[PDB]
């Protein structure tokens, strides 16, 4: 009984990145420049600012560690294309106790909300800050469709080596 | 469950934005060209047999293991035949067995070409001689690409096939893989070749010459027996391709 709308702005580069991935066979640059932590934290910062002074801060913060928690339960399993299992391999291996949010960057932040009403819908992992979630991540989307520009480009991606191909 | 062991399903874009995106109904048509890639060619109703198959290339398998066998000096690429991993007296030290073990040159780029539309670029070096990539797509008769040309495809202007000596044509119009971007040149750098893989008949895309990084993949659309219907910018340039 929960489906997210992803903004119209926002599709293209789901197709993009789609193409980049499974058909030009190209790889996001691990770790990423900006990861999901230093997105999250813009997006704390930008929600402060705002009419409401301090009496929206705590559900703000409380919406943002939810988002990571999802996306570093989701990514491994979920918000991964075939052809970036063994990139996600040696990031495991390399980085063993670094949470998938330290690593990946808008895209696959992006391809979460793709998915995650499967799991706010039958598998919360707080079911405190459920409904919190449900209504503050209608305009995160919105946050990340006004950034799309600066967050998601294709010169994060590069030609996948070689010898990725043999893996 | 909270507290849930995930199973792996391999994430594919929902269906409303590929509707959307095969529909030219988003935001905004990204700069992506609509076609299925395919790992491997897809048998419409004829099989592209090459009438043959491969030998014991007598080649003396080289004392280094890091050298290569059968470079230039064997019976299969006499007759254009890959060896069989389970014959070749080479072993595991076999260069002409690069098509089907997969050997592409992974350092393919797409970008759009100045008056050609699209185009492949290779970000490394490849020495001359070098194996790039197949040409995937859908083998099909004469009858049936036909059958697609007049009452199915509607951009003839920029045809997506390759031909088949024997009528047979590789049609990418819907199905294929990157290989459909390689434009023409009347000097090419690049060269089509047709070898026996198990008895069945592929398409290679080979250097013609020795190329720095960051140049076009081209490849002469004459020499390949389809164009039944330019600009490259070469001093000798035929004006219009054939
Ligand atoms: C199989 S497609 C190759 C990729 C194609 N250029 C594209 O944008 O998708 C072949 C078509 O590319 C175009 N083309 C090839 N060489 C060209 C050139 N030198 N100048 C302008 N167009 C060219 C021709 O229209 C031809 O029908
Ligand atoms: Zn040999
Ligand atoms: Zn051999
Ligand atoms: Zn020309």
């Amino acid at each position: 009984e929960v489906k997210v709308k992803i903004p119209e702005e926002l599709k293209p580069w789901l197709v993009d990145d789609w193409d980049l991935i499974t058909r030009q066979k190209q790889l996001f640059y691990l770790p990423a420049k900006k990861n999901v932590d230093s997105i999250l934290e813009d997006y704390a910062n930008y929600k402060k600012s705002r009419g409401n002074t301090d009496n929206k801060e705590y559900a703000v913060n409380e919406v943002v560690a939810g988002i990571k928690e999802y996306f570093n339960v989701m990514l491994g399993t979920q918000l991964l294309y075939k052809f970036e299992r063994p990139q996600y391999a040696e990031i495991l291996a390399d980085h063993p106790d670094a949470p998938m949010s330290q690593v990946y960057g808008a895209p696959h932040l992006l391809r979460l909300f793709v998915r995650i009403g499967a799991m706010l819908a039958y598998t919360p992992l707080d079911e405190k800050s459920l409904a919190l979630l449900l209504n503050y991540l209608h305009d995160f989307l919105k946050y990340l469709a006004k950034n799309s520009a600066t967050l998601f480009s294709a010169s994060d991606y590069e030609v996948a080596p070689p010898e990725y191909h043999r893996k | 469950g909270k507290y849930l062991r995930q199973k792996r399903i391999d994430f594919q874009l929902p269906y409303d934005i590929l509707w959307q995106w095969k529909h030219n109904q988003l935001y905004k048509k990204p700069d992506v060209p609509l076609y299925k890639k395919i790992r491997s060619n897809v048998y419409v109703d004829v099989k592209p047999l090459s009438g043959y198959e491969a030998t014991t290339c007598n080649c003396k398998k080289p004392d280094d293991d890091t050298r290569k066998g059968c470079v230039d000096d064997c019976l299969n690429r006499m007759i254009f035949a890959e060896c069989s991993p389970n014959t070749c007296p080479c072993g595991e030290q076999c260069c002409n067995q690069r098509i089907q073990r997969h050997e592409w040159v992974q350092c393919l780029e797409r970008f759009r070409a100045e008056e050609k539309g699209w185009g492949i670029r290779t970000k490394e070096p490849l020495k001359a001689g070098q194996f790039i990539i197949e040409y995937l797509g859908e083998v099909v008769s004469e009858q049936e690409f036909r059958n697609r040309m007049i009452e199915q495809y509607h951009n003839h202007s920029d045809h997506y096939c390759l031909n088949l000596d024997s009528g047979m044509v590789i049609d990418s119009y819907r199905m294929g893989n990157e290989a459909r971007f390689i434009n023409h040149s009347c000097d090419p750098n690049c060269e089509m070749q047709k070898w026996s893989v198990n008895g069945v008949y592929r398409i290679g895309l080979y250097a013609l010459k020795d190329m720095p990084a960051g140049t076009e993949l081209t490849y002469d659309y004459n020499f390949h027996s389809f164009n039944v219907e330019c600009k490259c910018g070469f001093e000798k340039c035929r004006g219009i391709i054939g």
